[PDB]
């Protein structure tokens, strides 16, 4: 019963910045951790970041530490991925997911449709 | 006339 | 041309289990064989080439073997991202593909619930009658739908479509549409859809009488 | 970093022409052979054509030979398929694919597989004209009840081309909806149904409306689905 709508992707020069958004409908997201994953062509889906509930922190993958930051707007039922210092290797489809387990075991039952980020030229 | 020849540089 | 024959057509398994897929070539392709994975709405993805070499970024649980005419793709422990259609491909002589093996999620048996719908008066006034039979939330996929009009078995005048396995409950649903001209529709009284499925001890028929709805 | 982005698909009348484009980024386009591969609706994969890295050699599958032309512009990182004299049987998603140019430090060399693929571009070859669907109720009755559950729906008939979308109660009803894949009828027009199951006790009090959108013809239809007494 939940829909997740991603936006914010696109084409960016190396060194540049974008911000992805993941907007939820049909469940108040305030109680759940929300996570970002990415899938480069031909590869498996890889973890990028999770924002737990407000004040329970954010945790990141090695590959994006110090460059990407996740944040939340609970009032608008949306989570964000700020992406700075982009590199060609970051080119991928980016997905968001809700962790339905409020104790944070990662039961990812609902997923966004993906948004493409291309870092080139 | 060989369609399976290497089509790349090397 | 070299024809590649894959078997089985469908493999029904659970996460953790070993999957073994076969591909048979009509004549030797030496080791010039590849395997691909494809999900609905997506492009294929190269898994294995030269019969046994794993592509970059492919998990170690995938492995290929064989040479000559018989080849196998093995997944040692299936995982949820592996439910998909798998194709083999040769490049020994031009470029041909097998017709694919679907690896589907196994679940328990659920017999379909069966529902029949008459044509609307609106459609009838316009000159045509479509009669719809719905088979809802069933597993496994195999089912037979038979249409009967005044107790006579129909053929040639229906089309079927089936959903993909449901993301939450892994069932299928199926629609069958029977199409008649309005003139032919008004020649008959009883319209029936008869459904068989391995979960049903007897066939389930739903029918209505024209002009009683 | 490898990307292959296709463009140029769409509907084309039989006998006419259409050009597909495949723009590459994230690799050295000019040293790779490139292929086109197609997939008809609900069918498997079929190799179409191949072009060498430097454009010097080109190969085609028999059924397109003399009608399709493969070409590339390395200065623009783009691969082309020019489709002339198209036929309905050319209807397919068309993929560009990079030749899996494999080698190792041991001189071992390999090629003739497809290691990266475009997103696909649908080409629909049809003499049908743009047409919105006629929307008809699938009325619930005793003959669409099983246990305490009733089914109801909308039949979305005789439209072209794909796709159509269906919602229920302006999006407020989503549980239990199944919208079936379209079938191409012998007429060349598509038809599909969208169904939903609901508690049978709600048939007397709850109004059920399907909302059908066919963007190519600008068709928008709200259809009340009222019960019947079969």
């Amino acid at each position: 019963x939940v829909q997740l709508x991603x936006s914010g992707g696109g084409x960016v020069q190396x060194g540049x910045s974008l911000x992805l958004s993941c907007x939820a409908x049909x469940x108040x997201x305030x109680x759940x951790x929300x996570x970002w994953x990415r899938q480069x062509p031909g590869x498996x889906r890889e973890x990028v970041x999770x924002x737990x509930x407000x004040x329970x922190x954010x945790x990141x993958x090695d590959s994006x530490x110090g460059r990407f930051t996740x944040s939340x707007d609970x009032x608008x039922x949306x989570x964000x991925l700020q992406x700075x210092x982009l590199x060609x290797x970051d080119x991928a489809x980016y997905y968001c997911x809700x962790x339905x387990x409020x104790x944070x075991x990662x039961x990812x039952x609902x997923w966004g449709x993906g948004t493409x980020v291309t870092v080139s030229s | 006339v060989d369609p399976n020849a290497n089509p790349n540089v090397d | 041309e070299i024809v590649l024959t894959q078997s089985p057509a469908t493999l029904s398994l659970s996460p953790g289990e070993r999957a073994t897929l076969s591909c048979r070539a009509s004549q030797s392709v030496s080791s010039y064989l590849a395997w691909y994975q494809q999900k609905p709405g997506q492009a294929p993805r190269l898994l294995i080439f030269d019969a046994s070499i794993r592509a970059t970024g492919i998990p170690a649980r995938f492995s290929g073997s064989g040479s000559g005419t018989d080849f196998t793709l093995t997944i040692s422990s299936l995982e949820p991202e592996d439910f998909a259609v798998y194709y083999c491909q040769q490049r020994s002589n031009w470029y041909t593909f097998g017709q694919g093996t679907k690896l589907e999620i196994k679940r328990t048996v659920a017999a379909p619930s069966v529902f029949i719908f008459p044509p609307s008066d609106e459609q009838l006034k316009s000159g045509t009658a479509s009669v719809v039979c719905l088979l809802n939330n069933f597993y496994p996929r195999e089912a037979k739908v038979q249409w009967k009009v005044d107790n006579a078995l129909q053929s040639g005048n229906s089309q079927e479509s089936v959903t993909e396995q449901d993301s939450k409950d892994s069932t299928y649903s199926l629609s069958s549409t029977l199409t008649l001209s309005k003139a032919d529709y008004e020649k008959h009284k009883v319209y029936a859809c008869e459904v068989t499925h391995q979960g049903l001890s007897s066939p389930v028929t739903k029918s209505f009488n024209r002009g009683e709805c | 970093q490898v990307q292959l982005v296709e463009s140029g698909g769409g509907v084309v009348q039989p006998g006419r022409s259409l050009r597909l484009s495949c723009a590459a980024s994230g690799f050295t386009f000019s040293i790779y052979g490139m292929h086109w591969v197609r997939q008809a609706p609900g069918k498997g994969l079929e190799w179409v054509a191949l072009i060498w890295y430097d454009g010097t050699n080109k190969y085609y599958t028999d059924s397109v030979k003399g009608r399709f032309t493969i070409s590339r512009d390395n200065s623009k990182n783009t691969l082309f398929l020019q489709m002339n004299s198209v036929r309905a049987e050319d209807t397919a998603v068309y993929y560009c694919a990079r030749d899996a140019h494999y080698s190792d430090s041991s001189g071992y060399s390999s090629w003739g597989y497809f290691d990266y693929w475009g997103q696909g571009s649908l080409v629909t070859v049809s003499s049908a004209s743009t047409k919105g669907p006629s929307v008809f109720p699938l009325a619930p009755s005793s003959k669409s009840t099983s246990g305490g559950t009733a089914a109801l729906g909308c039949l979305v008939k005789d439209y072209f081309p794909e796709p159509v979308t269906v919602s229920w109660n302006s999006g407020a009803l989503t549980s239990g909806v199944h919208t079936f894949p379209a079938v191409l009828q012998s007429s060349g027009l598509y038809s599909l149904s969208s169904v939903v199951t609901v508690p049978s006790s709600s048939l007397g009090t709850q109004t059920y409306i399907c909302n059908v959108n066919h963007k190519p013809s600008n068709t928008k239809v709200d259809k009340k689905v009222e019960p019947k007494s079969c």
